Order: C-alpha cells, then sequence, then structure tokens
RNA sequence: GGAAUACUGCCAGCUGGGACUGCUGCGACGUAAGUCAAGUGCUGGCUGGUUAUAUGCCGCCCGUCUUGAAACACGGACCAAGGAGUCUAACGUCUAUGCGAGUGUUUGGGUGUAAAACCCAUACGCGUAAUGAAAGUGAAAGGUUGGGGCCUCGCAAGAGGUGCACAAUCGACCGAUCCUGAUGUCUUCGGAUGGAUUUGAGUAAGAGCAUAGCUGUUGGGACCCGAAAG
RNA sequence: AAAUAUGUAAGAUCCUUGUUACUUAAUUGAACGUGGACAUUGAAGAGCUUUUAGUGGGCCAUUUUUGGUAAGC
C-alpha cells in the first residue's frame, strides 16, 4: 500500500513542470506585448509619409477634381466573413464553396487571409456574406466568446487554461496574445494557423444592428459585402 | 446547414462485436482481446477483436500449406502467426518449420500436425500470456475474400462484361 | 458494484471558495439608497416614545414589525405605512428575520432601549421640527435623502435586535 | 507489460469564463502586463497637420 | 401495390426473354446428345488426395522402394468406384519449381498420362486389366473389375 | 496654432442592477502562516386529471386516392368480438456454430420411456480442376506498388532489410480452338515442340458441409377480398 | 471571323549504372520492361462488396427558352 502512494507525490512535479512553462510564458508575453505595441500603430505609421509629404493634398482634394503625383499607399487587410443569408432559395453550388471556406450555418464564422484568389473564390460565395478586416480588439472578444476545441479532443473552449496549457501549434506559441497576433499579422503558416478549431459559431445580432438589410449589399444601404468598420460593430454584436 | 456533417451521422461503426455467442467461451475472448489492446501497446489484439467479430465475411480459413510456405520456410526464422478465424488442416509437405501458431479454433488434424512439427498449436490464450507485447508476430492472414464465395454468386457466376 | 445494477450509495459537503467577493453586499446597499439598519424608531406621532425592529419586507413599504405576547401579550404589524424612521442600529441583515414572537423581557427591554434613541432623537427634532416629523414616519418606502444625524449608539441595542430575531422564532411545539 | 498505462476520469464541465478578474488572471500573464503596459500613445500627430 | 399479381415480379421467372431481359443461360439449342443408357460416369481424383494420405493409411507392401513410397492400387482408395465404369488419376500438390512432390507411388490405374507417369519421380506405373481395352478374356476367368455386396 | 467630435481601441474598472443557475494541469496575494479562483443565510408554515371561461392550433378525421384532401374525391350511424406475409420447396444470401481438401447418414438391429432418445452398418449429393459435340487430355514457379507487421534501429519522428494479407498491374501454365508439326512409324497415324487467340481453369485470386433463426425469388390459393367468366 | 459574354468543361518526379526488348539497309535510333543504387485555400467532404425497397404518373417558381392568341396550356 505505501509503495503506489509515494506515486501520488510524483504529481506535484508534474504540478512545477507546466509552471516553470507559466514562468516562459510570462516573459513570452511581456516581449509580445511590444508586439501588439506594433499591429496597433502599424495602421497609423503608413498614414505618416503621406502627410509628411504632403501639404497640397488636402485643399484641392476637397474643393475641385484631378489628382496630385509623387506617392501612393498599398494596403494588405486579412479578413472576418460571417454567413448572414440562409440555405432556403440557393443552388448546391455555392453551397459546395461555404461548406469550403467551413460556414456550415447562419452565424457561422471563418477568418479568411489577404489575397485576389480568395476574393474570386468568395465572389460566387458572395450573396452569402458580410465580410470586412474587424481590428486587432475586436477579433480579440471573438475569440475569446466564439472559439472552440481542436481533435483528438471534442469542443472544448478557448477559455483561459485550455489555450495556456492545451491546443497543439506546431509553429508556434499558442497561448492566448501570442495566437491572435501572429494570425493578424499572417506571417509564416499563419494560414496554419488559420485551420481554426473550425468555425466560431456567432450569437444572432442584440438590437438587429447586425442586420441592416439582408436585401441590400452595403451599396444598396444593407448589410451584404465587404465593410471593415461595419464588420467590427457587426461583431460585437454576435456578442 | 449541413453536409461532410450530415454524411458522418449518416454513416455507422463499426465493427461491432458479434452477433450472437453459442460459443461462452468466444464472447469473453474477444472482450479479453480490447482488454488487453487498452492497458498496453498491442495492435494486432486489437485488430483481431473486430475480426472475430464479424461473421463469415471477416473470419479466415488459413491452411497449414499457407503457413508452410509464407512465415514458416526460414523468412523470419520463428515468429507467432495470428489466424483470427481458423486453421484447416490441408497441407503435406512433411512440414513444418516449428512455430508458435495462434487461433480461435483449430482442426484436430491441424492441432496434431503443428505439435508433431514444433512449437504448440496454442488456441491463442496461451500465447497472449507468454508474447503479450506482441513482438516476433505476423497477422497473417486471410483470406476470406479472394474466389471461392464472393461475388461469384448466384448462378453461373459472374464475369467481366 | 459487481453485478447486478445499481441504486447509490450517498454523499457530500464539499466547496468552495468566494473571499474578497464574499464581503461586497454584506455592509452596503445601505450604500445605494442611504441610513443605518434595523432597529428603527417612531420618532412621530407622538414626542416621547419608542422602538421596533424590522422583521420583514413582504415586500418594501409593506413590513413586518415584532415584540412579544405567549399569552395575552401585546401587538404586532404587517403594515404600509403608519409610522417609522430609521435609527443608526445597523446588523448584517437589512431586515428579514421575523412571526410575532418574543417574550421574556421583550416589551419592557425595548421601552427602556427607544428612551436612549428617542431621547438623542428630540433634541435634533427640535433643532429641525416634530410636527414635521410624522408626514415622513407616516411614509415608511422609505430612505434616501437625508440619511443622518448620530443618536449615541449601539452595544445593547444590536444585543435586543440580535435576540428578537432568533425570538422570533419559536419551535416547542402546541396547539393554541 | 501494463503498468506502463493508466487511469480513468473526467471532467469538462462548465467553460464560459471572462473578465473576472481571477479569471482575467488565467486567460492571459501577457494582457496582465499588457494590463499596466496599453495605450498607443504619445505625440506628434500636429507634424501631419501643420505639413 | 399487391395482390400478390400486380407486382408481382409477373408471376412466374418467365418475361425473363421476351422483354425483360439479365442473369442466368438463356436461350438454349445446343447440343443434346448421350441419352439416359450410354452415359456416366468415371472417376477422377487428384495424385495428390492419395499422396497425402501416403503416410497414415498405408505401410504397403514392397518391393525395392522406400519408407513413406508405397505401391497403392489407385482403385482401392477412390470413394464409389465400384458403380464407375473406370478410375482415371491427375497430378500433385505443391513445393517449389514448376513443382514436385515425393512418392514412388503407383498402381491399380484404369488411367493415367502422359503428365502424370512422367513428373511423379520415376515409378512402376502399372495399368489395369480395364484400362488396357485390348485386353482378352474371351471366355474363362480374370481379370473382373471389383465389386461388393 | 489653441478649437468639440465622426469612427476606433485599451485598461481603470468606478457603479446602478433584471432573467437562467449551484483526482488535473494551472494563474494570483503572501520571504514567513499559508491563502486566494478553475474543473448562501434568516424567518412564517408544512402536481396530474375532471367540470366551466381566455387565447391559439384549427381550415376535422384517420386513412386512402392524389401533383395538390376539409374537400362539393372515397369509406364509416355507434360499440364489442372477429378480421390479412401463411407453410414448405427449390435457388441465392445474411448470420452463428460443430467436424473440416471430404462431410453427410434413410432404414435395419439392440434398447427405450409416453412419443422421444441413443449406438452402428451406414441407404445416397455438392466440394476434392477443367474443357467441350466428342474423341481425348490434364500445371506450379515469378514479381511491381501502396499499406497492415517485425527487426535493425534511433526513440515521441522516421527510413533501409525481411516476410505478405489485400487490391490494382504483369507474365506465366492446363484444356478448348487455330496453325506449323519433330522423333518418326513409313498399311496406317499417335504425338513432343512453339505461338497466336477468345473463353474457362490453376499459383500470392485455396475450402466447405451441416443445421439453425431470417430475408428475397419462383411456386403452389401464396398477404386478404373484390368480375363478368369458361 | 473577332466574337463579347458566360456556364463551363474534361487537364495540374528525376538521375546514373548493367541487363533485355524493339521498328526501322547486317542499318539507325529511340523507347520499353526489369534489376540495383542515388536524390526529391482546403480536410473525412472518402475507396470496394453482398443483399435490399419504393417506382418504371409528378407539380410549382426562378432563369433561358420552344409550340400555342392565350391559358391555373
Amino acid at each position: 500500500i505505501l509503495t503506489p502512494e509515494s506515486q501520488l507525490k510524483k504529481s506535484k512535479a508534474q504540478q512545477k513542470t507546466a509552471e516553470q512553462v507559466a514562468a516562459e510564458r510570462a516573459a513570452r508575453k511581456a516581449a509580445n506585448k511590444e508586439k501588439r505595441a506594433i499591429i496597433l500603430e502599424r495602421n497609423a505609421a503608413y498614414q505618416k509619409e503621406y502627410e509628411t509629404a504632403e501639404r497640397n493634398i488636402i485643399q484641392a482634394k476637397r474643393d475641385a477634381k484631378a489628382a496630385g503625383s509623387y506617392y501612393v499607399e498599398a494596403q494588405h487587410k486579412l479578413v472576418f466573413v460571417v454567413r448572414i443569408k440562409g440555405i432556403n432559395k440557393i443552388p448546391p453550388k455555392p453551397r459546395k464553396v461555404l461548406q469550403l471556406l467551413r460556414l456550415t450555418r447562419i452565424n457561422s464564422g471563418t477568418f479568411v487571409k489577404v489575397t485576389k484568389a480568395t476574393l474570386e473564390l468568395l465572389k460566387l460565395i458572395e450573396p452569402y456574406v458580410a465580410y470586412g478586416y474587424p481590428s486587432y480588439s475586436t477579433i480579440r472578444q471573438l475569440v475569446y466568446k466564439r472559439g472552440f476545441g481542436k481533435i483528438n479532443k471534442q469542443r472544448v473552449p478557448l477559455s483561459d487554461n485550455a489555450i495556456i496549457e492545451a491546443n497543439l501549434g506546431k509553429y508556434g506559441i499558442l497561448s492566448i496574445d501570442d495566437l491572435i497576433h501572429e494570425i493578424i499579422t499572417v506571417g509564416p503558416h499563419f494560414k496554419q494557423a488559420n485551420n481554426f478549431l473550425w468555425p466560431f459559431k456567432l450569437s444572432n445580432p442584440s438590437g438587429g444592428w447586425g442586420v441592416p438589410r439582408k436585401f441590400k449589399h452595403f451599396i444598396q444601404g444593407g448589410s451584404f459585402g465587404n465593410r471593415e468598420e461595419f464588420i467590427n460593430k457587426l461583431v460585437k454584436s454576435m456578442n | 446547414m449541413g453536409i461532410d456533417h450530415t454524411s458522418k451521422q449518416h454513416k455507422r461503426s463499426g465493427h461491432r462485436t458479434a452477433p450472437k455467442s453459442d460459443n461462452v467461451y468466444l464472447k469473453l475472448l474477444v472482450k479479453l482481446y480490447t482488454f488487453l489492446a487498452r492497458r498496453t501497446d498491442a495492435p494486432f489484439n486489437k485488430v483481431v477483436l473486430k475480426a472475430l467479430f464479424l461473421s463469415k465475411i471477416n473470419r479466415p480459413p488459413v491452411s497449414v500449406s499457407r503457413i508452410a510456405r509464407a512465415l514458416k520456410q526460414e523468412g523470419a526464422a520463428n515468429k507467432t502467426v495470428v489466424v483470427v478465424g481458423t486453421v484447416t488442416d490441408d497441407a503435406r509437405i512433411f512440414e513444418f518449420p516449428k512455430t508458435t501458431v495462434a487461433a480461435l479454433r483449430f482442426t484436430a488434424g491441424a492441432r496434431a500436425k503443428i505439435v508433431k512439427a514444433g512449437g504448440e498449436c496454442i488456441t491463442l490464450d496461451q500465447l497472449a500470456v507468454r508474447a503479450p507485447k506482441g513482438q516476433n508476430t505476423l497477422i497473417l492472414r486471410g483470406p476470406r475474400n479472394s474466389r471461392e464465395a464472393v461475388r461469384h454468386f448466384g448462378m453461373g457466376p459472374h464475369k467481366g462484361k | 458494484m459487481s453485478a447486478q445494477k445499481a441504486p447509490k450509495w450517498y454523499p457530500s459537503e464539499d466547496v468552495a471558495a468566494l473571499k474578497k467577493t464574499r464581503k461586497a453586499a454584506r455592509p452596503q446597499k445601505l450604500r445605494a439608497s442611504l441610513v443605518p439598519g434595523t432597529v428603527l424608531i417612531l420618532l412621530a406621532g407622538r414626542f416621547r416614545g419608542k422602538r421596533v425592529v424590522y422583521l420583514k419586507h413582504l415586500e418594501d413599504n409593506t413590513l413586518l414589525i415584532s415584540g412579544p405576547f405567549k399569552v395575552n401579550g401585546v401587538p404586532l404589524r404587517r403594515v404600509n405605512a403608519r409610522y417609522v424612521i430609521a435609527t443608526s442600529t445597523k446588523v448584517s441583515v437589512e431586515g428579514v428575520n421575523v412571526e410575532k414572537f418574543n417574550v421574556e423581557y421583550f416589551a419592557k427591554e425595548k421601552l427602556t432601549k427607544k428612551e436612549k434613541k428617542e431621547a438623542n432623537l428630540f433634541p435634533e427634532q427640535q433643532n429641525k421640527e416634530i410636527k414635521a416629523e410624522r408626514v415622513e414616519d407616516q411614509k415608511v418606502v422609505d430612505k434616501a435623502l437625508i440619511a443622518e444625524i448620530k443618536k449615541t449608539p449601539l452595544l445593547k441595542q444590536y444585543l435586543s435586535a440580535s435576540f428578537s430575531l432568533k425570538n422570533g422564532d419559536k419551535p416547542h411545539m402546541l396547539k393554541f | 507489460v501494463l503498468k506502463k498505462n493508466p487511469l480513468k476520469n473526467k471532467q469538462v464541465l462548465l467553460r464560459l469564463n471572462p473578465y473576472a478578474k481571477v479569471f482575467a488572471a488565467e486567460k492571459l500573464g501577457s494582457k496582465k502586463a499588457e494590463k499596466t503596459g496599453t495605450k498607443p500613445a504619445a505625440v506628434f500627430t500636429e507634424t501631419l497637420k501643420h505639413d | 401495390m399487391p395482390s400478390r399479381f400486380t407486382k408481382t415480379r409477373k408471376h412466374r421467372g418467365h418475361v425473363s426473354a421476351g422483354k425483360g431481359r439479365i442473369g442466368k443461360h438463356r436461350k438454349h439449342p445446343g447440343g443434346r446428345g448421350m441419352a439416359g443408357g450410354q452415359h456416366h460416369h468415371r472417376i477422377n481424383m487428384d495424385k495428390y488426395h492419395p499422396g497425402y494420405f501416403g503416410k497414415v493409411g498405408m505401410r504397403y507392401f514392397h518391393k525395392q522402394q522406400a519408407h513413406f513410397w508405397k505401391p497403392v492400387l489407385n482403385l482401392d482408395k477412390l470413394w464409389t468406384l465400384i458403380p464407375e465404369d473406370k478410375r482415371d488419376q491427375y497430378l500433385k500438390s505443391a513445393s517449389k519449381e514448376t513443382a514436385p512432390v515425393i512418392d514412388t507411388l503407383a498402381a491399380g490405374y484404369g488411367k493415367i498420362l502422359g503428365k502424370g507417369r512422367i513428373p511423379n519421380v520415376p515409378v512402376i506405373v502399372k495399368a489395369r486389366f480395364v484400362s488396357k481395352l485390348a485386353e482378352e478374356k474371351i471366355r474363362a476367368a480374370g481379370g473382373v473389375v471389383e465389386l461388393i455386396a
């Protein structure tokens, strides 16, 4: 009876080995806090070169037509896609591409990356969808409530314990802040990061501010289509 | 919604623990296999279990001749034959090169020939005790499926066209 | 166990934890509405006077008051009003205990007890008014506007209240 | 062979965690460090106008 | 919808040729002949079947040859030989190469091959009275095919 | 250049507060004693149905016939009871289960309690290779790949060897044909070699038979009834 | 033509070494086959088999029609 009881003590060691990891995470988190500062500032930093360059730019532009010469900004931006519209009155067609994005039901969500090819595939999907870039923060709010667990386990959520100790992650650090930074930057194997577990299952919008007309496009004045600003507003409502 | 999801649910599983067991021994023996498989490493013991659970279509008769050439004839130098179904007697070559043979059931003649040759005829329970890890083992074999009671059925069977 | 299907067998006493979070109401709720807690007083009506401990809200307004009467006794309320303003004693209830049971000295102790808070009250009533004070007591609701003054103050007053509440009970069986 | 493997269990049961601060100690490390750390925060914005 | 006549399919396994079609053999002529008189049977068993049995069953008297290789009439070994007209021999089991199987057995053959004497390890391939056809037993008695009450 | 804010973040969480809950690997105050999250007390007592109203299903029912049933389509006044996949053959499977390259036993005899039963001689088939009008003839080797597996390993990966189920791919053989036909005998003609072919067979494409409960199929009335009929 | 369109709509290993073949001048070549060694945005939507059943009478809309004046054709 004594000898297995000594085996139970060892469990106190396992109690240490992860905690040694906890300490590693605290450091990782401190470095990645400066990585957070960069994600926020980068968008702001782009704008500075235009601002620095041009006095000219603004006045001419409000008052009249024409454009001035010298510079121009390119932009990337990753996307989030939510299916507003149901299955009723549609071909299987477009449905099989939904199944491809992994929008299985209404109020399903999948993140997508920055490229022309996705967009073109997204065009067949289009009257399924509201889409756009949610900002750095709204995505943080998005993971916490809607995220789920991986295969080799069932659904187990994105909740606090489960991400820090668990979640597989071959490429890089799974931990809550690290994972979220890394998808948004859309660097190496962040497309493998965006092989989430699998769909975010969104609440219906509160107040129906998330529902402007299903009928309409952002150009008609509805919900449909690409819209950065509106998607962050929309996701907040999905809470 | 749906699909892949609906399709998976639409399938099935998988095995199945065999319909009826007339033998009491077979009912516990299969259960013993899932038991051994799960506490340790053994993949074979988990595999054998499924096959014992399926009926005429999974359970393989293997002949002495089929053992005699295949694992036996100085190939690997005398492993453990896991015959899921039963052995059948059919061979004379003034056989066999040893061996410790494992099966659910043997014919009398098969037990007799095998012990004289070497090893022990071992109905599989004795094998499981001594070998448990399941190394130095081959899971040998099918058929099963081959040609005499396949989709060669129903009249004057059942060629190409 | 064993075999053979499968009935029980019993248990408990567990949990768990809270602690900073224990606390947060526990003074407090008082903070939103003002006032002390119970025991609360007739200032008004009559000048010199009186005590009661607020056993109940049936809801707020409809409030239960008590003291003693095993035999012949003394009275008792459910009332939506008639007369009561707060003092400076506070417990860790608001106002829940109850029946109308007491008994051993209760009326009398509560009577000696009042004198002090009431005697503290009447100068502050002269300092503000008296005739006016009735209209406040009549309300009952209450509470926000002005929770003041002093009185001086507690230890014994708590003791009666704590007892009254404990007293309010009874077990022991009976037919009458 | 066996004593090399184990037992038992399980156990999810609830998960619905957030903001706390106590569950907001668990979901984080960083966000706690960062939590002091924020805004973005300084300076300069004026040139950009002035130009 | 049924009676059972609706459906049933069709009443009898016909209409299978006519309109319907699939399976079995259909549409016959084709051979007929031999009749019910000059007919069956000739019994045929592979030499492997005696060959297996060569060790149990068996120490079978002499001559020259060994310990296990034994002379055996195949006629005494085959069941339902007595209603059969004649008993015919085939050829061996399995073992590497284009393949032998060792016995130097052999007797009592009512027909044997040119691929049954030759791949059998050299033998005294001996034929029966019945086999030869050129057998004369004009009157008198013997050889006489084996009968049993 | 000081001049709100649109659209936007965080943490700082102040603060009012409804409705539904009740052994694991940790993160946080504390050198110390240890403790904080994850995975409620105090009083007064001790529901299903059935008669009738509000609101909604309802556009009965149930069926069926139908593309569409409330149907102004069809059937039934009401209720109790009766009232529809039966038996086995034969062919094909499924499923177990016993002996297994053969298995199988009518019926006798002996014995037998109630018929039953049992021992045995063992009445008699689809397998044990095939082709085909029939004469007549008659064989077992070999890989290539994925992947189940062992070992040699290194070990939370993995390859190279070595053995192969299985399936796909290839050749090769045994009969049938179709064509040269040796050795030759030399009236006669029996038959090695070798190839092409389509089909059928054999090896790594090797195995049942028996009864069982069940499904289908044909049948016999054949799930039941309904017609004028001959 | 050029269609412009738009749905479609099929389609996404290499080397060396030896040995064998091959169709085509006792002639020129490849390409076959082997044997051996070398070196290389998605996610269960999914392969095969036995047996089984209800048809083997449809309807409406949307788009593109074809006949019909049209039609709950």
